[PDB]
Order: C-alpha cells, then structure tokens, then sequence
C-alpha cells in the first residue's frame, strides 16, 4: 500500500516548473 | 538502429564550416540521411502523416514566396 | 503495482483470483493486513 | 528524463532511441535557424551608412 | 530589504494555507489553482500596501503559479489517473527551492530577453530583391 | 564614400547562396521533425523546449 510522503521533485518536474514560470513571465509581460 | 554502426566524423551538412558545427550527442544517427529515409518514416509512420508534413514544410516556402511578390 | 496515494480515503479495489482449483466447495479465502485481519468490505 | 521514463515503462526501448534522434535533429535545426536569421540580419544591418 | 520581506511574507502565507485555510479548499487541480490564487492575491495586497511591488511584481505570478500549472500539464499529457497532487505549502522544502530557482531563473532569462531598425532595413533588401523573384 | 560603395555593398548580399539554402531546408524539416516526435512522445516533446 503506497503513500504519499514528502518525495522530491524528479528533473522531469525541476524542467517542467522551469518551463511553467517561463511562460507564465512571458504571458505577464504580454498583459 | 543500423546508424550507430559507423563513427560519423565529418559534419552531417558539409556546406556548414567544420568550425559552426555542434558535437552531437548521438553521431551518424542524426544526419539527414539516417533520419529523413522516406521509406523508413512511411513504414514506421504512415504515408498521410509523411506526405502532410512535407506539404506543410513547402508550404512554408510558398508563403515565403508570396509575402515576397506581395511586395 | 502497489497502490496510490493514501491522503486519506480514495482506496482501490483488489481483487484476489484464484483460478484453476477443484474441487469447487472447500475454498476459504482471508484478507490479511501485514499479520492482522484486514479491514474492508469483502465478497466474491 | 527519457532514461527514467523508459524505466518507469512508459516509452521502450525504441521509442526512447527515435525520440532522441528526432528531438536531436530539430535543437540542431533551431539553433541553426536562430544563428542564421541573427547573422543575416547582423550583415543587413551593418551596413546602415 | 526587498527579498527577506518577500520570503517571510511567503512562508506566512504557505503557513496559513496549510492550515485551517487549506481544509476549505477543494483538492485536487482545483484546490493547487485556487491555492496559488490566494497566494498571489495575498503576496499582491502585501507588497502593494508596503510598497515593494516596483521590481519584485514580475517575479509573483509565476513563483506562485509554476507549481499548479506544471501539474495540469503532467495530467494533461501523462494522464490524471495518477494520485492527487499535494498542496504546495505541503509539499517539501525541495519542491520551494526548485520553485525559487525556476522562477529565478525564467526572470533572468527575460530580463536579457528584454531590433525594429534590423527588421525595416531587411524589409527594405526585400524590396531590393523583389526584382530577382523569378530567380528565387 | 568608395569604401562603403565597394565594401558595405558586398556585406550587405554575403551570405544568400549558404544562408538562405540552409535556413530554407531547416524550415523544411522541422514541422515534420515535431510531428513525429509528437507522435512519439508529446511529454517528452513538451519536455525538449
């Protein structure tokens, strides 16, 4: 039976915030 | 992959200057020959898709060519 | 595949096959909790 | 990433080595237009006078 | 000045929310949405009454919306069959460090991000080549 | 002025016969590159931005 604990973020998810933030800069900048 | 059998030393474009090239991570494998093989992308990914891509890839060229003459 | 979370309810369903037994009467199936008697409903 | 995914069983073996071919190819295509359309422009835009 | 009032404001914030504040919210997409939302809106009104938006404003929205959204896209690609993702207040430390770093890192990337002359004088060597259309 | 008459002119068209010839063939290639890795893997496609 898993559980969710306090796992750290995989590279994928340190690429993917990265990636988020980005865009979500450049969309604030936009408007 | 048959593309990793040879050491791809040269520049995959040889009209690029040895100097401008990049070092690839996977050499002989990502030259225009090993992956624009028309046979190999309509077997592994269907004659429409291959055909609509190249389509819009020229098309791309046309719109180029008309924004040109609009001038 | 083990399970999901467990933040609190939401708990899957498990199934337990037994396949390929005679004969038919005599089978006794026990859920477990590891060793505990599990909790949950049950049926077949 | 595709190492992790392909241990996690979400792509093969395969998938992972085409991805990457693929994925190769067009950084080195982006990168070569980015260049190419700056150096145009450097050229063009040098000779101002 | 700036930027210990912000991580203390922050880590206020992410206290709250992980407390009482966060039974009410849903869980779930909506319940990561809504607490950025409340995130933002609370680091906005705290900054805007002290008076330290004029340079830290750019780095808010995403800081406090690069979690949420990275997850919908995970569940938009990968499938939501997965479990519920976990709050951001209760998520570990790593999750805000990498947080940090990202929007950071975005933030520096659009400062050196942020041309007109360029674009006009090309249009004009277009013009000078529009003789030649045959040719190209 | 027979500087910029012999010199800025030749920088201004340098670079047609290779720049143009490779940005045309990258623009080619990439959208259908992008397809097929999209087909393939859409999250690692996302990933490779």
């Amino acid at each position: 039976l898993e559980v969710a604990g306090l796992s750290g973020p995989s590279l994928e998810d340190s690429v993917g915030l990265f990636l988020s933030a980005f865009l979500l800069l450049g969309l604030f900048k936009a408007l | 992959l048959t593309c990793q059998r040879v050491r791809r030393l040269l520049p995959c474009d040889l009209d690029i200057h040895p100097s401008h090239r990049l070092l690839t991570l996977m050499n002989n494998c990502v030259c225009d020959g090993a992956v624009w093989n028309a046979f190999r992308l309509i077997e592994r990914h269907g004659f429409f898709a291959v055909t609509l891509y190249l389509c819009c890839g020229i098309t791309l060229l046309v719109v180029i060519l008309a924004l040109l003459c609009s001038i | 595949t083990l399970a999901r979370a467990a933040p609190g309810e939401a708990p899957p369903e498990l199934l337990c096959l037994v396949s390929h037994f005679y004969p038919s009467g005599g089978l006794e199936v026990e859920w477990e909790l590891r060793s505990q008697k599990a909790e949950g409903q049950r049926w077949l | 990433c595709g190492l992790q995914q392909m241990q996690d069983g979400e792509l093969t073996q395969g998938s992972l080595l085409s991805f990457m071919i693929y994925q190769e190819s067009v950084g080195s295509y982006v990168q070569t237009l980015v260049y190419i359309y700056g150096d145009m422009l450097s050229n063009v835009g040098a000779a101002e006078k | 000045r700036p930027w210990t009032s912000l991580l203390l404001v922050d880590a206020a914030l992410l206290w709250l929310l992980q407390g009482p504040l966060g039974t009410l919210l849903p869980q779930g997409l909506p319940g990561l949405w809504l607490e950025g939302t409340l995130r933002l809106g609370g680091l906005w009104g705290l900054l805007k009454l002290r008076g330290l938006l004029g340079f830290v404003g750019t780095l808010l929205l995403p800081l406090c919306l690069a979690t949420p959204l990275t997850v919908s896209l995970r569940a938009l690609v990968a499938g939501a069959s997965r479990a519920p993702p976990a709050r951001v207040a209760s998520a570990p430390w790593s999750w805000l460090l990498v947080g940090y770093g990202a929007a950071g890192l975005s933030w520096s990337l659009w400062a050196v991000l942020s041309q007109v002359n360029n674009k006009v004088l090309m249009w004009r060597l277009l013009k000078l080549s529009r003789p030649d259309l045959p040719l190209l | 002025l027979n500087s910029r008459l012999s010199s800025d002119t030749t920088l201004m068209s340098n670079w047609l016969p290779l720049n143009a010839n490779v940005l045309l063939r990258s623009l080619v290639k990439v959208v259908g590159l992008y397809g097929f890795m999209l087909s393939i893997s859409p999250r690692l496609t996302l990933l490779s931005l």
